[PDB]
């Protein structure tokens, strides 16, 4: 019952799997911009070229019990800075390149990813806009605690993101 | 007509006066609103969500603000040493300036209520050890060693089983408390496991927290 | 901020002629103006204050005038003891910004 | 006869302070006020500030708020001025002048 | 204490000065409507994404020295998309669809209300309500300096999507572009 | 009398303000209207032709 | 709109006019009041408590105001002598200026009602004797001796049994009465007991005492 | 006579002059709120310990000679803890949380009301409600001398703990610091 519903309320149907990011000790963070990053994926590849859909995202990390670290996943409606399946990399993870500090990032719906007790987390968010039929929201995954491990172990910890759209009206 | 005389206070403009003006466009129909998720009725909802404080604040960490989020614990620390100590006043500059609660308390003068502090252990899974979390009542003194901090409000935090606890500050007023983290047992690590762990501190306001007397900064 | 300058930079007037000097202000003081006589190596002294009344030791040859933002000082006639520079004064608001100064010569 | 006598010039190391005091005579000190004027090179005049020793209250120029400091002594009937953080362009000429009667207007004689 | 003071409505309720307009000895000044004009009331609205609010405006006219003169002025509202007046004698001032408010300086400040102007359901901060126009009536210049200040209140506040505040100082007006720590520092960890 | 103070917005003229004025002729009776074919209640009727 | 014409009295400020102003802070909630003991609804409650008058007022007692509180009685006094005589007007300067009643009557012009005067005997326990307390009606004359003061309102005060009595002044008005204390029997003292006693005078207003027409001093 | 005149409410009801402010040819004067300013209304409140009262203020503006000039002035209230303005052009005057009252000299005196400002349940006399600020609008000086007087009433009077009055004259303002007899004297005891 770790399902996190955003803001308390709720061949097209299938599980889309994005690329697996390599997350190392010296890394910073990654972010995806929905729907735009998903428009090139699968059935939506030829579909995008109005849309009303809810989004169910799953963030899973496969790591052994010998590592340590923590991530933070969140959903920020209308995230504007101040992109393909590769996403991008934040050059200033403290301000998230928004000029907005990282400590207050938890105001938005979030779930804590801790390599100790939990290997996976998910966030169910609905469609939120002033106009019902239309860069809706970005997905921010940044480590709070950097990775530390003894020599001889695996230096890269894969992070996968699977998108499962629910209640899609095109 | 009905005779009347103007009382004092006519022909003045008060900034806090709530009147009813004349609409510029009498026949304009605005766009009807629709249900938007994430609605907030009161600023109390923003204060109740948990946010990250900065316990690691130092002159050296200015170049790399990312290390400010968490504070280290290592095998070198012995039994009885003080890991971290910080006062909790939401308004004053310090560890509580980064949280959303401390920022919303800057627009207000008199605030009071109860608080909560949450810790998280990001360390390795096979690591075990105990940590003493003590709170000194307002107006007291800083605990000298571990044995003098046990007499007050305290909680035993063992991350070998429970990964987080909630420390409830009983009362605060502004017209402060002392949160200290003491070492109980040394950090136990096996071979191949990391010898250094980090602990992230979170905090959120409770329901009895009130605020008034708005003042801009 | 209150600011004012004089015109022109420097004058040359021999003994026995009329001297017309003016200092224009950006805002309007409506009242107060003063003129100071400063020679080389000595301190100024008061001559004409409030654009009209003249201080002690000043002869009738120095007379002020002007209203609003336009003021003037009429010297008739010039004597060999009048060599030096002139300044202007504004009491309108603090801080006080003095004049730029004007040098006198003999044709 | 009103006469105000100043002190002599001094040599100050940049970054240090300076003590400027000039005694007053020929009139009654406490009923009137005091003012200071700086003459910058080559030719310019600027009003440093003033002190009226009934309270004591004072007003300064916006740029001298963090430099000039004034104090008065009514026993010896003198007026003092302090300047700190002297720089290379701070070399100038200072004047000691008496103002009006509980007024800063009425240009000083 | 009750919950009425910390409510969303009372937080934006207090009035503020959103503009400063000065007319030297021009004749007309066009001022665009913006809530981002000053630091205050700006940081407050970036806490939220979607906001729906009515606008109340106040027109206060005076001189530089503060004295009032019996001079008649014109206060006109320009809806979004309407052409702006290029001069005092232009056609935009006689346009029937542009409302006008005729007030004097002795006339106490007039109060006008602007409804919700956006085609969407709410404003998006991350917003143009139109512009004003002000001139002195008559075909000749007025020998009086006019310096006016506009006060703006906010009525019927609605809020959605709470966002984290911006710790860094603002750079430009239209974009949230040397990183600064959001909190102070201390020499050690165990020091109070 | 009932005491009152003038609020801001007195002695102004708004072009979109709908008031009730004083009739110049209080006793004039206008010609009563009659049914005229081709009546239009709203501009939507002109757009639909 | 409803037509009306301004009647005379517009654009004026009256100091005694009770209006309703506009609150500066419309959304400020003040601290709710709590029950506080010692609440006073009306100034009549302060006038009804007993306070000490000054009957001993003299030019010699100016250096030591402590002796002003009480007046002496000694064995030297014979039968028929007048111990103390004072007029009672609450407003005028005199013995009634020290009491809280006389001070509250200074802020008011017209006052009337009934009064009460209480005496206390601090002397030795084995002492016995009688004292005559007489009150002359307003407009009369000062009693010459003891026998002429008995015809009026009087009370016999014997401190061998009853230590205090209450003398009720029937009526007072300001648009006075004469309270005299006469010696009935000589002061009787045994051996070893003090030969000099002191009597303290107290006074309090009754319920029918009214006041009006406030005037500052 | 009835009990309505001697009641606690009517004893503090009458208005009084709590301040005198004069502006020479400064520009701004900050006046702290105090009821201890003058001898009257002071001795009256020391009769009681705990007092809970609303404050009503009156702003009356005039010149030294009494004539009125059409000049616009600003009346601002500063809540406790807020910074005081250091000048006319400073930032404290544009602050949104500081209420302002814009009135002219021809405008009849404005009336404002201050609620109960103390964090406790009642005031303790044996008390700071904040301070004011007043300036003439505009970036330039006004060539008129302004001398204003502030009237203060008291609404909704509540009283507790009656205390004995102070017979000795007052020495300092903040402390009740040659003893004087509270009553007059006479040459003998038996004299009337």
């Amino acid at each position: 019952a770790n399902i996190v519903i955003a803001y308390g309320e709720w061949s097209v149907n299938r599980f889309f799997t994005l690329d697996t990011k390599s997350w190392a000790k010296d890394s910073k963070g990654w972010y995806w911009k929905f729907p735009d990053v998903l428009t090139e994926v699968g059935v939506f590849g030829q579909n995008a070229q109005l849309y009303r859909s809810g989004f169910c995202v799953h963030v899973q990390c496969n790591a052994s019990k010998f590592h340590q670290g923590a991530l933070l996943v969140a959903v920020l409606p209308e995230y504007v800075l101040g992109p393909g399946q590769v996403g991008a990399v934040l050059t200033h993870p403290y301000v998230l390149d928004a000029g907005i500090p990282l400590s207050q990032l938890t105001v938005c719906p979030h779930q804590w990813i801790n390599l100790r007790t939990n290997n996976c987390a998910t966030i169910i968010v609905p469609y939120m806009n002033t106009v019902p039929f239309d860069c809706n929201f970005g997905l921010l995954v940044i480590p709070v605690v950097p990775l530390d491990f003894n020599a001889g172990a695996t230096s890269e910890i894969p992070i996968t993101v699977t998108i499962a759209p629910m209640c899609a009206e095109f | 007509g009905i005779p009347t005389e103007l009382k004092p206070g006519t022909n003045q403009f008060l900034t806090t006066d709530d009147g009813v003006s004349a609409p510029i466009l009498p026949g304009f129909h605005p766009t009807p609103p629709i249900h938007i998720p994430g609605e907030v009725r009161n600023l109390l909802e923003i204060c109740r969500v948990e946010t990250i404080l900065e316990v690691n604040n130092l002159k050296t960490n200015e170049t790399t603000p990312m290390q400010r989020l968490c504070f280290p614990v290592s095998v070198q620390s012995k039994t009885g040493e003080l890991c971290a100590a910080f006062r909790a006043d939401p308004g004053r500059d310090g560890p509580w300036q980064s949280t959303i609660l401390g920022q919303l308390c800057r627009y207000y003068t008199q605030w009071s209520g109860s608080l909560e502090v949450t810790f998280m252990f990001a360390g390795s899974f096979m690591a075990t050890g105990k940590m003493l979390i003590a709170y000194t009542p307002p107006g007291g003194s800083v605990p000298a060693d571990r044995i003098t901090a046990m007499l007050g409000t305290h909680v035993i935090w063992d991350f070998g089983l429970q990964s987080s606890v909630t420390l409830v500050v009983p009362w605060i007023s502004n017209t402060t408390g002392i949160i200290t983290i003491w070492y109980q047992t040394n950090y136990v690590v096996p071979i191949g496991a990391p010898t250094t762990a980090y602990i992230v501190a979170l905090a959120a306001a409770q329901d009895n927290f009130t605020m008034k007397l708005c003042k801009d900064t | 901020d209150i600011q004012m300058t004089q015109s022109p930079a420097s004058l040359s007037v021999s003994v026995g002629e009329t001297v017309t000097i003016t200092c224009r202000a950006s805002e309007n003081i409506y009242s107060n103006l003063a003129w100071y006589q400063q020679k080389q190596g000595k301190s100024p002294q008061l001559l004409v204050y409030a654009a009209t009344n003249l201080a002690d030791g000043v002869p009738s040859r120095f007379s002020g005038s002007g209203s609003g933002t336009q003021y003037s000082l009429k010297i008739n006639s010039l004597q060999s003891e009048d060599f030096g520079t002139y300044y202007c004064q504004q009491f309108w608001d603090t801080p006080f910004t003095f004049g730029s100064g004007t040098k006198l010569a003999i044709k | 006869e009103v006469q105000l006598q100043q002190s002599g010039p001094e040599l100050v190391k940049p970054g240090a302070s300076v003590k400027m005091s000039c005694k007053t005579s020929g009139y009654t000190f406490t009923e009137n006020t005091m003012h200071w004027v700086r003459q910058s090179h080559g030719k310019s005049l600027e009003w440093i500030g003033g002190i009226y020793p009934k309270n004591d209250d004072t007003k300064y120029n916006q740029k001298f708020k963090g430099k000039a400091t004034l104090t008065v002594d009514k026993s010896s009937s003198t007026a003092c001025m302090e300047l700190r953080s002297l720089t290379s362009e701070d070399s100038a000429v200072y004047y000691c002048a008496r103002g009006d009667y509980e007024n800063y207007f009425y240009a000083m004689d | 204490h009750s919950t009425q003071e910390t409510a969303i409505g009372n937080f934006f309720s207090r009035a503020g000065l959103v503009s400063i307009i000065t007319m030297p000895t021009d004749g007309y000044a066009n001022w665009d409507i913006d809530l981002m004009g000053y630091a205050q009331l700006r940081r407050k609205c970036e806490l939220f994404t979607y906001m729906r609010f009515d606008a109340e405006f106040t027109f206060v006219v005076a001189k530089p020295n503060g004295e009032l003169v019996p001079q008649l002025l014109q206060y006109m509202y320009v809806p979004p998309g309407a052409p702006k007046p290029t001069s005092r004698d232009s056609f935009a001032w006689q346009t029937a669809t542009n409302p006008s408010v005729f007030v004097k300086m002795t006339d106490p400040p007039a109060q006008v209300s602007v409804p919700f102007m956006s085609p969407a359901s709410a404003y998006q901060w991350f917003n143009m309500m139109g512009t004003f126009s002000i001139r002195t009536v008559g075909t000749k210049k007025s020998p009086h300096s006019i310096t006016l200040r506009v006060y703006m209140r906010i009525k019927h506040v609605r809020a959605w999507i709470p966002r984290p505040l911006r710790n860094q100082p603002y750079l430009f007006k239209t974009n949230p572009n040397d990183i600064k720590c959001t909190s102070t520092s201390r020499d050690k960890i165990t020091t109070l």
